[PDB]
RNA sequence: AGGGCGAAGCCAGAGGAAACUCUGGUGGAGGUCCGUAGCGGUCCUGACGUGCAAAUCGGUCGUCCGACCUGGGUAUAGGGG
RNA sequence: AGUGCGGUAACGCGACCGAUCCCGGAGAAGCCGGCGGGAGCCCCGGGGAGAGUUCUCUUUUCUUUGUGAAGGGCAGGGCGC
RNA sequence: GCCCUUGAAAAUCCGGGGGAGAGGGUGUAAAUCUCGCGCCGGGCCGUACCCAUAUCCGCAGCAGGUCUCCAAGGUGAACAG
């Protein structure tokens, strides 16, 4: 019954304004959603730089 | 003053920045001069003031500490040791 | 406990003093040796089936060769 | 005055403890977390360890200092009297 | 989910008391009460902050099993002073009495002047 | 009625000194051949922290000049000490800071710490944070030297007796506001139990002779005697002049 | 436990002739706020009042990284602690 | 002749004389935050073995699906070499 | 990061500096902070169970008190309910 219920809030369902109890900070901490963009783009970045795309001092 | 002589030598002569060039620069026997900074530590300066007495080169102690000699070489960063292995057209060297 | 790679080493080891019980587990594919000494279990793996029975007779003089079932 | 016009450093204590405090502590607050410079490496590097005790962290050269400043004024007007008079008495 | 009781009649969790989970042949999660994490031996220079290579880091009450080669390395100053803090003492210690050379022929040539 | 808090410090028990942690006693060398002739040089090894101490201390390792021994010292670290810095000692010291030299040797203005009060006391006098003495004047005959303490006194003094060079550290740690209770109690946990602090105004009349009243009032002057027995010696003793 | 507020430091962008200032971030300070366990014990002048209890119970409350709570060891003894 | 040898070096190799003496280390260190790696557990997709459901529906839902210490190897962390 | 807080001793164990000594004389020696194997030993006391709305203390199987470890699914910010 759980997991049938989980595949509805997969598809976005059960998960409006009036079923949130937690602030938005504690549900996606704002952190955390800063160190994955940060891993990402800088993980972009230096691929970039080691494929001979991007220069030094572009890349800086 | 030796740092209008020196921006002179930065500008046209050769030379090297930093203690493991520079004793390379000397074991070599083409470093002419070395200059130290005075904050320098007391070994290091030692070693380097009987290796050019073994090298018969000339070691000028600089007026200033680190920050100021590699201000004085026209470089952001700080140098301690400095040699100057050929002066371009300067009397660093009399 | 100790793996052994030469089948000599295994004799040597099984021809000591100390040693005892000399069982021998046939895994499929595999045909152990484990001979219990004082200190140690020394176990060698032996691949070969052939080469398992050919070593089977060379243990010496009157040890257990308990082999295990 | 990005975040604010004037407690910087001293934001931290909020409303308590009065304004003329924490203006008092500001200076002190501030000079004790100060980085200075190790005048012996030449890297900003000298920190604070505990009251009247400096460490470089390259250098690794502690130093008695002051109790919030790397160098109270008193020790260096005491230390140019001594230079000058070691020099009068041995010449 | 097993839970799980110390092995042992101490109750509090200390620096005595730590543990792991382990599952066993068994197919059950147990307790294992795991040693203490030894150091690796700080340099005798005493700046140096980083501890001491080719040294294993183990209590101290062990060292008495190892072999000598795990406890030291090849050098003079050897497992008990970082090398760099050996080649400034050697050339220290070498330029020092070189200078103290110096000074005594300075002294020799002052007596024959005088 | 009750012994007061105050004659109840004497018996030590609660009141006694904290003294775990602290790194040792912060003396001078003790004198010998070497320190009363020439001078002994010795090298700091650390700058410490002394819990319930402002100054800072300074691990200071010499050899002894008799056996094969690399004895060690703990002086109270004079201002712009520092390790790797080699601290000579002695009547032919060189008169430089954190040098400790007699006296009778330094000549006048010379600031000065951790200073001998009697000869071989191993240093009495000025070692407390921002702290020094200053020698004013030396008598030749009578080997006496005259010095001025921080109080302001200018005591007389033996020119034989050593201090060192330069004032103590960690200089201008009273400037600070303390703010917190916390941080008060904070302090004296360090040292020894004598923090919150309660008022005999507070206290009934039985555990203070200030107590009692309907009134927080002290009710007699709070100036007294010194020729006053213990549990009256209380508020301003002997006080020569009280106000502002 | 979990949340809130978001101090110094740091980044970028914009302006400024300079001094430096704005905007957006990041950062995570504090005898900081909410709030659990914990510690406490405001009000109901509630329950109980030959009690469950020689001081307890229920809800409601205060505090909850600090002058925090707490086991064991150890010290201080009667005009004494 | 012979109180072992290898590496430019960090250091290495199964052992590698040695006293009183000396120096050093380990034992041997607060709290708080952040981030990362490793496990235990949870989760998901499937394989099996046994279950329950089956009026209709459900390739179902439920259980269960292991490797001690000590050695050796190798990842994976870290290095102020 | 915080400190006018700087946060245990010792038993025990090792490393290094030194070089007093010892070893045999061309097949062996003394040596193994010994490498690998082999042999022998490890006494003494505690060890049941309860550990708490019934094995403890509150005269009792008393709504009180009494230090810890482990810690599943769902909802949910959550060790909240
Ligand atoms: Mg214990
Ligand atoms: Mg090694
Ligand atoms: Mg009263
Ligand atoms: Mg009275
Ligand atoms: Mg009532
Ligand atoms: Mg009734
Ligand atoms: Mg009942
Ligand atoms: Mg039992
Ligand atoms: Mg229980
Ligand atoms: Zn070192």
């Amino acid at each position: 019954r759980c997991r049938k219920n989980t595949l509805a809030r997969r598809k976005g369902r059960h998960m409006g304004i009036g079923k949130r109890k937690g602030t938005a900070n504690a549900r996606m901490p704002e952190k955390v959603t800063w160190m994955r963009r940060m891993r990402i783009l800088r993980r972009l970045l230096r691929r970039y730089r080691e494929s001979k795309k991007i220069d030094r001092h572009m890349y800086h | 003053s030796i740092n209008s002589r020196l921006q002179l030598v930065m500008k046209s002569g050769k030379y090297v920045l930093g203690y493991k060039q520079t004793l390379k620069m000397i074991r070599q026997g083409k470093a002419k001069l070395v200059i130290l900074a005075n904050n320098c530590p007391a070994l290091r300066k030692s070693e380097i003031e009987y290796y050019a007495m073994l090298a018969k080169t000339g070691v000028h102690h600089y007026s200033g500490n680190n920050i100021e000699l590699g201000t004085a070489c026209g470089k952001y960063y700080r140098v301690c040791t400095l040699a100057i292995i050929d002066p371009g057209d300067s009397d660093i060297i009399r | 406990p100790r793996k052994i790679e030469e089948i000599k080493d295994f004799l040597l080891t099984a021809r000591r003093k100390d040693a005892k019980s000399v069982k021998i587990k046939k895994n499929k594919d595999n045909v152990k040796f484990k001979v219990r000494c004082s200190r140690y279990l020394y176990t060698l793996v032996i691949t070969d089936k052939e080469k398992a029975e050919k070593l089977k007779q060379s243990l010496p003089p009157g040890l257990a060769v308990k082999e295990l079932k | 005055a990005k975040r604010t016009k004037k407690v910087g450093i001293v934001g931290k204590y909020g409303t308590r403890y009065g304004a003329s405090l924490r203006k008092m502590v500001k200076k002190i607050e501030i000079s004790q977390h100060a980085k200075y410079t190790c005048s012996f490496c030449g890297k900003t590097k000298m920190k604070r360890r505990a009251v009247g005790i400096w460490h470089c962290g390259s250098c690794m050269k502690t130093v008695a200092g002051g109790a919030w400043t790397y160098n109270t004024t008193s020790a260096v007007t005491v230390k140019s009297a001594i230079r000058r008079l070691k020099e009068l008495k041995d010449q | 989910v097993q839970r799980l009781t110390y092995r042992r009649r101490l109750s509090y969790n200390t620096a005595s008391n730590k543990t792991r989970l382990s599952r066993t042949p068994g197919n059950r999660i147990v307790y294992l009460y795991t040693k203490k994490v030894g150091k690796a031996p700080k340099s005798a220079c005493g700046v140096c902050p980083g501890r001491l290579r080719g040294v294993r880091a183990v209590r101290p009450k062990v060292l008495m099993r190892l072999s000598k080669t795990k406890k030291h390395v090849s050098r003079a100053y050897g497992g008990s002073m970082c090398a760099k803090c050996v080649r400034d003492r050697i050339k220290r210690a070498f330029l020092i009495e070189e200078q103290k050379i110096v000074v005594k022929v300075l002294k020799a040539q002052a007596q024959s002047q005088k | 009625g009750r012994v007061i808090r105050g004659q109840r410090k004497g018996a030590g028990s609660v009141f006694r000194a904290h003294v775990k942690h602290r790194k040792g006693a912060a003396r001078l060398r003790a004198v010998d051949f070497a320190e009363r002739h020439g001078y002994i040089k010795g090298i700091v090894k650390d700058i410490i922290h002394d819990p319930g101490r402002g100054a800072p201390l300074a691990k200071v390792v010499f050899r002894d000049p008799y056996r094969f021994k690399k004895r060690t010292e703990l002086f109270i670290a004079a201002e712009g000490i520092h390790t790797g810095q080699f601290v000579y000692c002695g009547k032919k010291a060189q008169l430089n800071i954190g040098n400790v030299l007699p006296v009778g040797t330094m000549p006048e203005g010379t600031i000065v710490c951790c200073l001998e009060e009697k000869p071989g006391d191993r240093g009495k006098l000025a070692r407390a944070s921002g702290n020094y003495a200053t020698v004013i004047s030396h008598n030749p005959e009578t080997k006496k030297t005259r010095v001025k303490l921080p109080s302001g006194s200018k005591k007389v003094i033996s020119s034989a007796n050593r201090a060192v060079v330069g004032v103590v550290a960690g200089g201008g740690r009273i400037d600070k506001p303390i703010l917190k209770a916390g941080r008060a109690y904070h302090k004296y946990k360090a040292k020894r139990n004598c923090w919150p602090r309660v008022r005999g105004v507070a206290m009934n009349p039985v555990e203070h002779p200030f107590g009692g009243g309907n009134h927080q009032h002290i009710g007699k002057p709070s100036t007294i005697r010194r020729d006053a027995p213990a549990g009256r010696k209380v508020g301003l003793i002997a006080a020569r002049r009280t106000g502002r």
